RNA sequence: GCGACGUCGCUUUUUGAUCCUUCGAUGUCGGCUCUUCCUAACCUAGCGCCGCAGAAGACGCUAAGGGUUGGAUUGUUCACCCACUGACAGGGAACGUGAGCUGGGUUUAGACCGUCGUGAGACAGGUUGGUUUUACCCUACUUAGCUGGAAAUUGCGAGAA
RNA sequence: UCGAACCACCUAGUAGCUGGUUCACAUCGAAGUUUCCCUCAGGAUAGCUGGUGCUAGUAGAAGUAUUGUGCGGUAAAGCAUGAUUAGAGGUUGGUGUUAAUAUCGACCUAUUCUCACUUUAAAUGUGCAAACAAACCUGCCUUAGCCUGCAAGGCCGGAAAGAAAUUAGAGGCACCAAGUGGGCCUUCUUCGGUAAGCGGAGCAGGCGAUGCGGAAUGAACCGCUUAGGGAUAUGUGGCGUCAAAACUUAUGGGCUCAUUCGAUACGUGAAAAGGGUGUUGGUGGAUAACAAAUCCACCGGCCCCGAAAAUGGAUGACGCUUAAGCCCAAUUAGUGAUUGCCCAUUAUUCCUUUGGUAAGGGCGGAAACUUGGAGAAAGUGUAGCCCUUCCGAUGUAGAUGUGGCCUGGAGGUUAGGACGAAGCUUAUGGCGUGAGCCUAAGAUGGACCGGCCUCUAGUGCAGAUCUUGGUUGGCG
């Protein structure tokens, strides 16, 4: 137990990858966070000033608070029988915009606008098709196995 | 592994008369006689006609149960051959 | 007799250790003359390069291949030319080993050391084989590879482990077969370096332009 | 009698997505039951064709019929792994009355002097000998 | 016959570890005494084999059956010589063996010395002097009796070398 | 009695240490880990666990997957930071040479050999989200932001549905309190060590705390996990005798002879190369002659030697060898599709208990041929209010409950006793799962005392080198 500091263990875990090191993105200093979205915690260096613990690295959570240059995000920390909210401090540069609802984001949005199409609507265009069931297949190539050597 | 090879035969000319009893053989001539034993694996002794065909025949087969069966007649003909012409042994010495 | 016949290490339960700014107090192996024989040898010279890979996962000492520089050297002589072969060791003793000798005589007898200040310093070198490891490669004639059915076996039994002879249909250093080897050479395909030779590949470049002017 | 009754099964790799329409694979193999074919069917695409269970589908197991009753002779070309000289093929020439039977006496030979058994061990040609 | 180089199996009367058993006690080495066991054979015993003519050695295998000493110095084990001998082989048995002996070495309390320590004292350094209890119990063994006993004390239960 | 006497007292000195700690059943039931400690034979604090709960809780559920969506740099791989280096020969030093030459290093090259450093490079992982306000169509208000309206916050009503699997074995907190804080083994991998029945770890499982069944034998392995019984059937393991089962299978395919064969895993490993001129298998390549067939080389064991000890000696024993060994198969015999067969604290089913506060239904008078109950009382708890229904049932430390057991005594009540009380004896039965109670019969006893509701405590003993008394063995 010689070393247990604040950034402990981690060359590998907070160096640049490969061929992509420097500056961080314009993108990540144009987002555009809220109250209340969900962030994906993503620890990068060469900014050095704001990284959190290693820990909250490939978590996500809330953003419960977004100060000028400093987003506040919620993370569940399952400590020993019992799971913490955790309230880190970061930069916004360690912190991605998670998409990690784009699962449904995407999906209500056209599937209620079919739905709805499909309740009310205008009228219904025919979706995608069936996947798995029988049939009777025409070959077009036939084969056989035994051995290679 | 098992196979079969053969079938071995002797004759037995005028002079020398061989039976087949409890699967012996017991052969006389003009110059001596002789009986002995020679039993083996698959190797029943079977004596076709009394001065016809001394045959040994075996069923099964394999390197040991067939370097066995023509050592019987190795030791078949020296029987007939005994009884009619006998082989002589000499001893010398030196000083 | 006093030193543990390198069998201790016939497992690699312990890591890899290399030579490098961890180990500082290494010594010197006594293979070293790895190539043996007629040197500046062209490559159209033997038909056969026969390779020598072991089976399994054993682990031979600097002290049995080094021989083997030499024993399945030597009986050239005996039986063929030292022109007439191609001696080149293809290893190298990396894996520097460390060394704990017990019962010091500075403090006490059978309690100064209770297992403490006892780990290692440099003795030695030995390596880590894995099943599919060459020892000693192998070129030669016709007229020449079973010659060292001897010379292997005097040296697979200088080795900690077994061995095996390994026939080849490559030529050497190249991944060409020998009976269409035979046809590239009535069409050039494959060019010279000198003990040693390079492919020309398909995607060929326009720079070798060969023809005349 | 014999057990390892003689199997064809044939399978697809699940129309496709990409290719939409993949080679047909059959082969016959011998086998206890046809679970033990399947099993065996999808060894083979998985390494002769890479192509796992999962991503295909087994289009018609089916149990060969016989052939009439009747001895005649047998060459199996046989093909075992062992740690005993691992991966040698073997020939083997038996004389039973089917298929099913000489691959029999082929299996229990295999395991009764290289002790070699039914997962370690490929066949092919179960053909006959007229002479 | 082994020796370069080497390696590879199996070895404890082995050098140490390990800390598993023992801290409401398995009493310390060596001997004495006595019994046993193993062979990796020291002797005798059996052929074998050589540049084994006799002589006489030479290499080897088979055999645990029998045999393997007396002393001087040492507490010793070991070692060393002395001398006999056919030869004086190597081991186990809780480093066989103290409710068997011995008490020489370990061995404390006395004392002296050397070095150490300011000192009390320390030394696995030397020297000298220094308890050795109990079987009358169970089994083991050793001899010494007695008495039952065949459905091994019972059924009538029935089997005759 | 003296490296500090003896007596009495403080004093029942203190002890993180050792030993002991007295009834039953029922309901549950662990821990050897975290951090802190002059802390490492102990504590405290969390975790584990019990009890009491509170509460609207198919949800703020999950040691699980799916779907998307992030994360990572170990395995494998590959050799730029490094290598490691010699093999082919040719700028920079010294030098052996006759401006001509090398010579080894540095270098120069195509490389090379095999490693730690390299790369979004695995498997296994893990973070998140996934349907009634997460999207809409709207409208508030302070407007914080930014020059009316966007966007923002706290809101909001109008409206919204799903054409992320499963279990959905109910979520959420809260309180009080123990015990534990010496673990060990094991799977997978792996740090240290010559090694280990070694030390230190990660993961899960176990044992501890736990039997049962069988691996002869074993805390841990293999099955299975445990209320009392019966049956049916299996698990692991087996079916020659011991030993239930092939009364030695109608067994089938080969293998095997072994002068210590071989034969149940993990026990610890049994045997390592090596060869042969050996028994069985396979591939390369001749002759049509070996001394009508016979070869030159090897792959593969079963098997031969290599190889060895000390009480007598172990597959477990006998024994087996045209097996009762080994490897494959079988399961009524190529006739026609199933379970050959034997063993459990497992499974199924059947009764019986007991708990769940688990569901129900009655919770005061009627009939099915003979009695019982859909008439036994509004009830936590029993000799249950009555039926009947489901489910669970092991357990050390520990916790808790009991209309639960027992001893001494008190307040009440009911009641015995010279026609024999307490006590005491027991082949005296019965009845309660049990603690225990009651009875009988005493060729016992002689004068006190039982049940029930409360109360009360000097209240249960096998075990403390317990204490006291008595006896006993050894023992004539
Ligand atoms: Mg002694
Ligand atoms: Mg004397
Ligand atoms: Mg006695
Ligand atoms: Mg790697
Ligand atoms: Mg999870
Ligand atoms: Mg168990
Ligand atoms: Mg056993
Ligand atoms: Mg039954
Ligand atoms: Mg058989
Ligand atoms: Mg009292
Ligand atoms: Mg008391
Ligand atoms: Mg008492
Ligand atoms: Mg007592």
């Amino acid at each position: 137990v010689h070393s247990y500091g604040y950034k402990s263990g981690t060359r590998h875990l907070f160096a640049k990858k490969f061929r992509k090191h420097g500056a961080p993105s314009v993108s990540t200093i144009l987002t555009n966070i809220k109250v209340g979205d969900y962030v994906d915690v993503v620890a990068d260096s060469a900014v050095r000033e704001g990284m959190p613990h290693k820990y909250y690295h490939g978590r996500t959570g809330i953003v419960w608070n977004v100060t000028p240059r400093g987003v506040g995000v919620i993370i569940n920390k399952p400590v020993r029988t019992r799971t913490l909210r955790k309230r880190i401090c970061v930069r916004f540069e360690h912190v991605r915009k998670s998409r990690c609802q784009e699962a449904f984001k995407a999906k209500e949005h056209q599937f209620q606008a079919y739905l709805a199409a499909k309740k009310a609507g205008k009228a219904l265009p025919p979706l995608k098709k069936s996947s798995r069931m029988g049939g009777i297949v025409r070959p077009k190539n036939v084969e056989v196995l035994a051995r290679r050597v | 592994m098992v196979k079969v090879k053969s079938l071995c035969t002797l004759q037995i000319p005028e002079g020398v008369t061989v039976d087949v009893k409890g699967r012996k053989v017991t052969v006389t001539g003009k110059r001596g006689t002789l009986t002995k034993d020679l039993t083996h694996l698959q190797l029943d002794l079977r004596v076709d006609k009394k001065n016809r065909t001394f045959t040994v025949i075996r069923w099964f087969g394999s390197k040991i149960p067939i370097a066995c069966l023509n050592t019987t007649k190795a030791h078949v003909q020296n029987m007939i051959t005994g009884v009619t012409k006998g082989y002589r042994f000499k001893v010398r010495c030196a000083y | 007799m006093a030193r543990r016949p390198s069998r201790c290490y016939r497992f690699c339960k312990n890591k890899p250790y290399p030579k490098s700014r961890f180990c500082r107090g290494v010594p010197d192996p006594k293979i070293r003359n790895f190539d043996i024989g007629r040197r500046r040898a062209t490559v159209d010279e033997f038909p056969v390069c026969i390779h020598v890979v072991s089976r399994e996962l054993e682990q031979i000492a600097s002290e049995a291949l080094e021989a083997a520089r030499i024993q399945a050297n030597k009986y050239m002589v005996k039986r063929a030319n030292k022109d007439v072969f191609h001696m080149r060791t293809r290893a190298h003793p990396f894996h520097v080993l460390r060394i704990n000798k017990m019962l010091s005589c500075a403090g006490a007898d059978r309690l100064q050391t209770g297992m403490r200040g006892a780990f290692g310093k440099p003795n030695g070198v030995c390596a880590r084989v894995r099943i599919g490891q060459i020892l000693l490669s192998m070129r030669t004639k016709e007229a020449y590879v079973p010659q060292a059915f001897e010379a292997l076996r005097r040296a697979k039994m200088k080795f900690p482990g077994r061995q095996i002879i390994v026939m080849s249909k490559y030529w050497g250093f190249t991944n060409i077969l020998r009976t269409e080897y035979e046809a590239l050479r009535d069409a050039g395909k494959l060019e010279q370096r000198g003990t040693h030779c390079k492919l020309i590949a398909p995607k060929g470049k326009i720079t070798m332009r060969n023809v005349m002017a | 009698k014999p057990h390892l009754r003689h199997y064809q099964v044939v399978g697809r790799e699940s129309p496709s997505e990409k290719n939409p329409e993949p080679t047909v694979y059959k082969f016959e193999v011998f086998a206890p039951n046809f679970v033990v074919a399947k099993s065996r069917f999808w060894r083979m695409m998985r390494v002769k064709n890479k192509v796992k269970a999962t991503h295909g589908d087994v289009l018609s197991c089916k149990v060969v019929k016989d052939a009439k009753l009747v001895a005649r002779n047998y060459l199996v070309d046989i093909a075992y792994y062992s740690q005993r000289c691992g991966y040698t093929r073997m020939v083997k020439e038996f004389r039973d009355v089917s298929k099913t039977g000489a691959v029999s006496q082929a299996y229990h030979d295999l395991a009764s002097r290289h002790r070699a058994r039914y997962h370690n061990i490929e066949v092919l040609n179960v053909k006959s000998i007229p002479d």
